[PDB]
């Protein structure tokens, strides 16, 4: 379950760059 | 009996996170990240969270005995609507406010820090042995309180090692179901605890 | 069967580690301390491990949304042969690149940055239990997919929960022993999948 947060609260994908 | 005393539990915490970032000629680089769950307050708990389903998009909250206060990409505060969480095999339910994790914008050979506030809630499935005097969550947090703590019929002779004021009993309480935007026909006995980083209703 | 499905798997990576020092008139103290584990990607776990047994003295991936990029001791890009790690009782195979930790050199009142990278390779044995749609690492991390997950006679089916492009499967694989610098006569399917803090290969 804690290793799962990050996958269920959180884009493990997306990208932000400026 | 050799079955832990099992009861289900909700969860109530702001994943906090602040990130530094060097950027340079031609790349970025985190020079430290310090991720820290800051605890909902009673009157978020009740007045936003369970009356609205919305959370502050900001973290106020005692750490290492300095009152820090966290906004959310650097903005004042707003109420942020919740929503699911993603899917998962074999999992509670689950709500958060924030999934995108803020950074600071680019400028040249500078250091920059960016905050992010993502207020979550979740079910847990909280466990607890004799003399239930203390009780577990599914996330393997200690709560050092008795399941069965209160103000009334002599529930406040059990164990507690937190103050006063971190504890929180509610009568006639009808929770908000997030997921089905729905209320309660059944006034509950809702206890309420600010763990240092969590806060737990039971 | 009670006994979990063991099968032998490669991890693949960095640990990246930036400290901030402070340099006083007559000490040094830390700062701040920022560990990291940056996964390998498929390109360099094919053309540069496996294929040469090197790895690159930067660490290139995503954090927190961020294309970050840490340097090993700042300096450019560098091909860092891997060596044995040092002896343990009771454990598998390991190789890493850099053994002593970079800090930043002496300089009075200021605070400096210091950027470490340590590429490692690691043999552990990965266990799985019924359905087996996912599988858990000898380090106790946890890999949400199924052992047997792949683009090949109706693999495709099994569970998943990462992107697509974040699994890479190679047919006719040779595997290189960085200890006795051989390739094996037998080629395997091999998968890979880019975990957000490391590079598992089964």
């Amino acid at each position: 379950r804690n290793q799962l947060h990050d996958l269920r609260f959180a884009d493990i994908d997306t990208v932000i760059h400026a | 009996n050799i079955a832990p005393y099992k009861f289900k539990a909700t969860m109530y915490y702001k994943d906090v996170t602040v990130s530094q970032v060097w950027f340079g000629h031609r790349y970025s680089q985190f020079m430290g990240i310090f991720e820290d769950r800051a605890p909902v307050p009673f009157e978020e708990v009740i007045d936003k969270i369970n009356a609205k389903g919305v959370c502050r998009s900001t973290a106020k909250y005692v750490r290492n005995n300095l009152e820090t206060t966290a906004f959310h990409r650097d903005d004042h505060e707003t109420d942020m609507e919740l929503k699911p969480a993603n899917a998962a095999t074999r999992t509670s339910r689950g709500w958060h406010t924030t999934d995108l994790k803020y950074n600071p914008s680019r400028v040249e050979a500078f250091h920059r820090y960016g905050t992010t506030v993502n207020c979550i809630v979740e079910e847990v499935d909280a466990r607890s042995v004799y003399p239930y005097d203390e009780f577990v969550l599914a996330t393997g947090d200690f709560v050092y309180m008795s399941p069965f703590y209160g103000y009334r019929e002599g529930s406040h002779t059990e164990h507690t090692s937190y103050a006063a004021d971190r504890f929180k009993q509610v009568d006639g309480f009808y929770a908000r179901d997030l997921t089905t935007k729905a209320r309660a026909t059944a006034p509950t006995t809702r206890n309420l605890l600010t763990t240092p980083k969590f806060t737990v209703a039971w």
